[PDB]
């Protein structure tokens, strides 16, 4: 079970901004096992990322990650109103072991 | 139709038992492993456990949370998953939701096959609760 | 007539026309099977009239008796009164032995004879 | 005194035989004389259903069939997943979902490259794969490969005649009433079997002999339910058949010199194929048949002309090739009277089908290319093939309904005339001497 | 000379190498085909000879005359003048009038004559 | 004795068998290659008989003396101890010459005379 | 003594002649329906006191017959099913099963990209392959591929076709004979004594097999050794025995086939399951049979070689499988069995059983040629097949030591010799009818 | 007192007939082991006065020929590799390796992925290809493809297989004979004066050309120009020459072959980099013989043609390459060389050199049909063709005033030109044994 601790936890930015995410672990896993969801609130979390830099379908442009051993990353290079939602990083250890959820706000 | 079956309503006790069931068509199981996520109001997603699919076996992890009494099968003919939970604790006062996702290949070719385009699509439910 | 006009007349007719069944009688695979086939039918009775003595010839008398055996006989019932299907038809089973019987008693029995009496 | 052997060399003697006969044409060339030989006054024992010149035939048209299609594109890269709806151009009732306009993604000349095809089918050549009725496959992809190309290659039914080998000759009988039901009295000699159209059907004989003094009934065994019944007429029906749809026909690579042919957009509104059969001649037409049912079945009763009783449709319905395009037309509206022992057309509605499964065989398939513009087809029934029901309470009113469709029975109604001889020269009779 | 040596030759002194055209009549699907093929003209030929009463025979007497309008010459010319290539050329539009007649005047008949003879 | 049974024997003995070889010379591609052969084969002995005027014939009588030089053994022996399978071998070599003046003494020689004679 | 030529027509005179030969029949690879059936009607001439001349090694015959099957089956195998499609990596792991050790490692699960009814779409199989039907890539552990994929292209299906050597006779046409031997000593060292003609040879059995000749003609009285030159040791010695050694052998693991579409009516037969535990395939030779019998091969060595002489039997000397084991087919699966316990032995001039191992292969280069290759279709259940051991090939080694310790091993890659083993009986002469003669007319 | 009809048997008689000819010899392409070696024997009958009427164009032998050289084309390049998985993008500009200005464009170095013996795998193949085998995809910068891959599959690999012309016998039937002419000066046209018969002709080497004839048959004395009508413009002149021109071609480039696999077992060879500066491939002509040479032919032109008229010699008119320039095969590859160096002079009433520059091709068509294509694999090393020029085929230009000054330029686009200028001694006849005269008996 790998422990991940979301660093920004309330990111706060206007709507054009870039929403730069960042989620930690001291387990180390293959960078393949890192997965970004985007969750509005009142509904269930859809997957934007997976295998840090692929990206799932129905899924705009600008969003892009990374990752290696401790330091994982999600990039939105410009926020639009429908992003306004809890991320969440997920560490697919062969367990899904998430974080506890960063909100962007405006 | 890309859309999980929601199942497992109702009210329960604690001291008692609950089974919660989903799952559909199209993203059947010969082409998907699936897994159940929970959510406490206030909280992250916590992930509950995964089963995979007939063909590679079907081995369950679980979190360890609900290790034991509160275990995961799959069907195989509905193409439906079951959670089954038992002896209900606090920390079970969330939402549970059904989830999934198929790795699609279209082939551009019989002969080549670097020449294909590709599909990663999840899916999820709405969610159902425990009544702790 | 032409080939087999006289097939449904009197034997003693259809002898006149000898010459007519036997000018037509010889004239991918499928088809190189059927030139192959129409050669060795043809050889074979050459072959066999060889043997008797009946090569270059329509009509052969030949040195073995007529055994009643084989029919009840009128001239008249023969050459006159039966078409030549009809008879091969009565004289069906019995074939087999005259042509045996005729190669055994020509040849071995008739050349050999000749260089006797040279 | 007595009798001595001669040997006579030329005598006209019959042996029946099997040989291969040559295929002439307009295949060899077919001498324009048929060198028929006087008739002669002979009686001559022969039979269908035990002949060998009808099973010739069946094996000769099916290697000509294959040798045109082995030159031709493999649609094998064409085997993709489909997907579809209705086609929406003023259907009328009876083509509400006969259509569908799917979408495919073909390959090109180059590996790298895709094309967006967009065809129309007809329905009965596409499967649902599940997953959505929205995911459809060609029909035959999961057996061998479908072959399509040289459009350039008719369907026409070319007359065949069959010629005698050297050592062979083949008998023609000349018995207006001739049938099975013993020997034909009236036989000529020919050299060549006059030309016979290989006219494919599953029901109706097209474009065949015609009876010439009355309508007649042929059958291995009539009293049986076992055997099929083939009934020649002697006045040919009108049937004119058609698909009223103005038509467009494109044309892709789908791979290095490999082209592709499909059903594009229709011009104007889709309406159904069908045929037409003059009423009063088909009524006519079945008085006479069954005058001569009731010569071999209990006469003074009533019998019955059935629906057919189902099975795959090509042996359900009426199939035939016309234009160069496949018909599976009804013939319920042929085949719905009882008979009693005391500008009006019949409109049979067709389906179409553009994969073929051939003769009774699944190792192959075909792909039959669309024509441009709107078909019609003007054709003469000579024949109908029964089938007899099998049995009846308390024995009586006999019922028939089509059936027969193997491809058999259609070559049977042309070379019953014929029969193949051996020459046997060779003979032994007794004279003086 | 060897085979078609005496084409240039006249008539007369070709009628001495009838032999060597004799000898040289008879011997991937193609060499079965052709080889079928030379087989078949050998045999029609000698059949029609059988039919003449000529089998075997390189040189024939015949009981059918000459009708004197298939000529405007005679023995002094057909065979000291002219060769064989140069005299077929000009009757070559009575040769199945010939062979018609030999069928019918030679074993059609002669072996009727034959068996009439017992 | 059956087919070749007379290999073994006293050319004489041998000699009254010639039926039963003479009987037996005539009958997925090389079935078809392996008819013709057999037909070819056959058709050029008969060929070769029929030019030296044995058609139809087992035994021949000719117009060519025997030269000394094609063998050296008596007219007894030659038959009676001899078989035929080492007859051939001593006189194969000058086979391809006696065919040579066989034939040439033969047809091609006595019937010029037989014209000359009618 | 004025003496006349003359001619007699039907003359019993033999030349040795080469011709082709009909076939003659008594689906299947062999007798396939392009084959004439013929009567049971063997005629023969009682045999007369005729001599003759005839070999081995320079027989035509062999030659005819073994270019013959290369073209039956090489048609036989066209209209099959390609395997290209599924040259692709393989990721293989060791099957876990109850295998015994003398297995281990000797299966492979192996799962690989399949195509399908549809060109646009794929499937992920699960089949067991031998380890010899596999090669490793970049010395991985988890990169396979199947062995003949780098040459030409695998082809092989047809499981309702048999590989049964049903027995094929051979005709001659029309005036041509052959010539058969009733020696019982006959060797290709001079003249045959005693022979008869035949129109048809016997029935002959198309057996494939290297070291052990199965299923042929036994020798009638005597253990009979024949070889084209015995003193060069480069060429083979053909061992005929006079007495059978039956051999039973097996596969006996409860295999279940599985079977996948690859593409357009296509189909694809892959071992898919093994019921029970994991066994070696093996042979059974009794000793009883084998350890007396084999001293009758050495009885005749020591009349063709000196007496008192010191021999051994050596296993065989390695390079490819094929010709390094016993090779044959069993039905319809292709084994390659050690031969060690078999020749192992050494012989003076002064009950058990032998089990040997066998392997098994399904990608097979069934013959000497490189540009064909076929995957044999698995065989649903246990296989047993009893067959008889007829004859051995044998190579003599070289060099000389005191002219002693003759070695002898089982070998030889060429089938010829499984021919050769069985025509030695039989000459095509062709008849030549006409014969010329001096007499008096 | 009459004349009797008499048959006779053994008739040296003949008639026109057509019928199928032997293929016979003394591997290829067309000198395949499907063909009958010939008898060393030339037993010809030699000369009798026979005075036969033969001619050109109409006699169906060079038709066969024809026929039969195609046909065997297609079975040597069926059964061999298919390049379609070639028919990919190939991304290429003019990157040169010192090669000169006289062959700047000629060669492109292209980067392409080819498939592989495992469908998983790729290659990174760079190849270098002649410039007039590829063409631009879309008009872009630098995206080339095959240029036959918008027809059908271009196939050819396996270079085991020789083009060597090597000569084929033509031999009749039993029953027929071939008629050949000795007549020295024999036109295309009328009676031969000298006729003798062979069963064989003698060998022809199906040597593929276009506008110069190579390697066949010389005039015995004199230029001798045939033509089915010497005054039209629809027929060709096929020229005779009575003196080999010697020719020496050469592609002076030290390239070298690698391949890889396409597929399973399926090769491809490619040119891969090249030792050495590049230098244009070239043919060199002798100047004074050619000169010479086409003097003799303007002689002889002038026997068939008017008086005092001034013949100049053009080059080629275009279109097709195949049809403007010289192209032959020599050791398997494929050279299109220019002829402006051979025809370019008028002439009047009354160790120097020709340097011919060449452009080599890979992709071909070969014949007068485009359903097919051929790759020539490349060969290594250096390349010398040595060859003798025995004819021309020339066309005249149509449309002439007052009679004056015609001029011809090359032709020779079709192939049966090629062989009908060695079949011109040659007639098929069936020979008709049986003949009837008058006597007296
Ligand atoms: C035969 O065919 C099969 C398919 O039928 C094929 O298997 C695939 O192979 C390809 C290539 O190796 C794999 O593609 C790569 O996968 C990388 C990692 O993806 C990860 O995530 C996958 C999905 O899990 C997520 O989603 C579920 C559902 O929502 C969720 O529960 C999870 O929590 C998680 O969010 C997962 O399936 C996958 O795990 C498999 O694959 C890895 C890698 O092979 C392997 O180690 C595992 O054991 C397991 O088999 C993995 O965890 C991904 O990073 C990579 O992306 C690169 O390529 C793409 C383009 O392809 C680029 O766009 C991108 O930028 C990167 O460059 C790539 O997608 C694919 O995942 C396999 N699929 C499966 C089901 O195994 C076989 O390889 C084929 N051949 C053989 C040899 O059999
Ligand atoms: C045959 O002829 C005899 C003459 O006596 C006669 O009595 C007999 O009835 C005839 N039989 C027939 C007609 O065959
Ligand atoms: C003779 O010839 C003339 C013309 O050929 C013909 O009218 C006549 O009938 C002939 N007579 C004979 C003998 O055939
Ligand atoms: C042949 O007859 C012609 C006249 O018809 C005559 O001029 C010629 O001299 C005759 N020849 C001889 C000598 O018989
Ligand atoms: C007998 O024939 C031989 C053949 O070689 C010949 O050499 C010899 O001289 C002949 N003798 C006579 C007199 O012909």
């Amino acid at each position: 079970e790998i422990v991940l601790t979301q660093s920004p936890g309330t990111l706060s930015l206007s709507p054009g901004e870039r929403a730069t995410l960042s989620c930690r672990a001291s387990q180390s896993v293959s960078s393949s096992y890192l997965a970004w969801y985007q969750q509005k609130p009142g509904q269930a979390p859809r997957l934007l990322i997976y295998g840090a830099s692929s990206r799932a379908t129905g899924i705009p442009d600008r969003f892009s990650g990374s990752g290696s051993g401790t330091d994982f990353t999600l990039t939105i290079s410009r926020l639009e109103p429908e992003d306004f939602a809890v991320y969440y990083c997920q560490q697919y250890g062969s367990s899904f072991t998430f974080g506890p959820g960063t909100k962007v706000d405006i | 139709e890309v859309q999980l079956v929601e199942s497992g309503g109702g009210l329960v006790k604690p001291g008692g038992s609950l089974r919660l069931s989903c799952a559909a068509s199209g993203f059947t199981f010969s082409n998907a492993w699936m897994s159940w996520v929970r959510q406490a109001p206030g909280k992250g997603l916590e992930w509950v456990g995964r089963i995979k699919s007939k063909t590679d076996g079907g081995t369950t992890d679980y979190a360890a949370p609900v290790k034991g009494r509160f275990t995961i099968s799959r069907d195989d003919s509905k193409n439906t998953l079951y959670l089954q939970m038992n002896s209900l604790k606090t920390e079970d006062t969330a939402v549970y939701y059904c989830t999934t996702g198929v790795e699609t290949y279209d082939f551009w070719s019989g002969y080549d096959d670097h020449y294909y385009d590709y599909y990663f699509r999840d899916v999820w439910g709405k969610g159902t609760t425990v009544t702790v | 007539l032409g080939f087999l006009g006289a097939a449904g007349s009197t034997m003693g007719a259809a002898s006149m026309t000898l010459t007519v069944q036997a000018r037509n009688l010889l004239s991918g695979i499928k088809q190189l099977q059927a030139r192959v086939l129409a050669v060795e039918h043809y050889l074979r009775d050459q072959q066999l009239l060889g043997i008797w003595g009946c090569s270059g010839k329509l009509i052969c008398c030949t040195n073995v008796p007529w055994n009643s055996s084989w029919s009840n006989r009128n001239l008249s019932e023969i050459w006159d009164n039966m078409t030549w299907l009809q008879w091969d038809k009565e004289i069906s089973n019995y074939t087999q032995i005259i042509y045996g019987l005729l190669e055994e008693s020509q040849n071995q029995q008739e050349k050999n004879e000749q260089d006797l009496l040279a | 005194e007595n009798l001595w052997v001669t040997v006579y060399y030329g005598v006209p003697v019959w042996k029946d035989a099997e040989t291969t006969l040559f295929c002439a044409s307009d295949c060899v060339p077919t001498d324009p004389n048929p060198q028929e030989i006087h008739l002669e006054n002979v009686t001559e024992e022969f039979n269908m259903w035990k002949n060998n010149m009808v099973e010739q035939m069946h094996e000769d048209i099916i290697s000509l069939w294959d040798q045109s299609l082995k030159p031709c594109v493999k649609l094998t890269p064409l085997c993709v997943t489909l997907q579809c709806t209705n086609v929406t151009n003023n259907i009328t009732d009876d083509m509400r979902g006969e259509l569908k306009n799917c979408s495919f993604n073909a390959t090109t000349e180059l590996r790298n490259k895709r094309q967006k095809v967009y065809s129309l089918f007809y329905r009965l050549d596409i499967v649902p794969m599940g997953e959505n009725s929205a995911n459809y496959r060609l029909i035959d992809c999961n057996t061998s490969a479908i072959t399509q190309a040289c459009p350039k290659v008719s369907f026409e039914p070319i007359p065949i005649h069959y010629c005698a080998p050297a050592g062979f000759a083949i008998l023609k009988c000349k018995d207006k009433k001739f049938n099975g039901t013993g020997p034909c009295p009236s036989v000529s000699t020919v050299q060549c079997t006059h030309g016979i159209k290989p006219v494919v059907s599953t029901q109706l004989l097209l474009n065949g002999s015609l009876a010439e003094e009355e309508v007649i009934i042929r059958s291995e065994n009539i009293t049986n339910n076992a055997k099929n019944i083939l009934v020649q007429l002697n006045t040919p029906v009108q049937i004119n058949c058609t698909r009223p749809n103005n038509n467009t026909v494109k044309s892709i690579r789908i791979g290095p010199g490999q082209a592709f042919y499909y059903t594009g957009d229709i011009i104007g509104d889709i309406r159904q194929a069908h045929c037409n059969v003059s009423k009063a001649t088909w009524n006519e037409t079945l008085g006479k048949v069954v005058k001569q049912l009731r010569k071999h079945f209990g006469n003074n009763t009533i019998i019955r002309f059935a629906q057919s009783s189902g099975g795959d449709l090509e042996v359900t319905t009426h199939s035939f090739n016309c234009g160069g395009e496949f018909f599976y037309c009804n013939t319920s509206g042929l085949f719905n009277s009882t008979w009693i022992s005391n500008n009006d057309s019949i409109t049979l509605p067709c389906r179409i089908k553009q994969i073929i499964n051939m003769w009774q065989r699944i190792g192959q398939a075909m792909y039959a290319p669309p024509i441009q513009g709107v078909i019609r087809c003007v054709s003469n029934i000579t024949g109908l093939i029964l089938t007899r029901d099998g049995g009846s309470t308390n024995s009586t009113t006999e019922t028939f309904r089509p059936g027969g469709g193997d491809m058999r029975d259609n070559w049977r109604s042309e070379l019953y005339k014929y029969k193949v001889v051996k020459i046997e020269p060779l003979g032994v009779a007794p004279t003086r001497c």
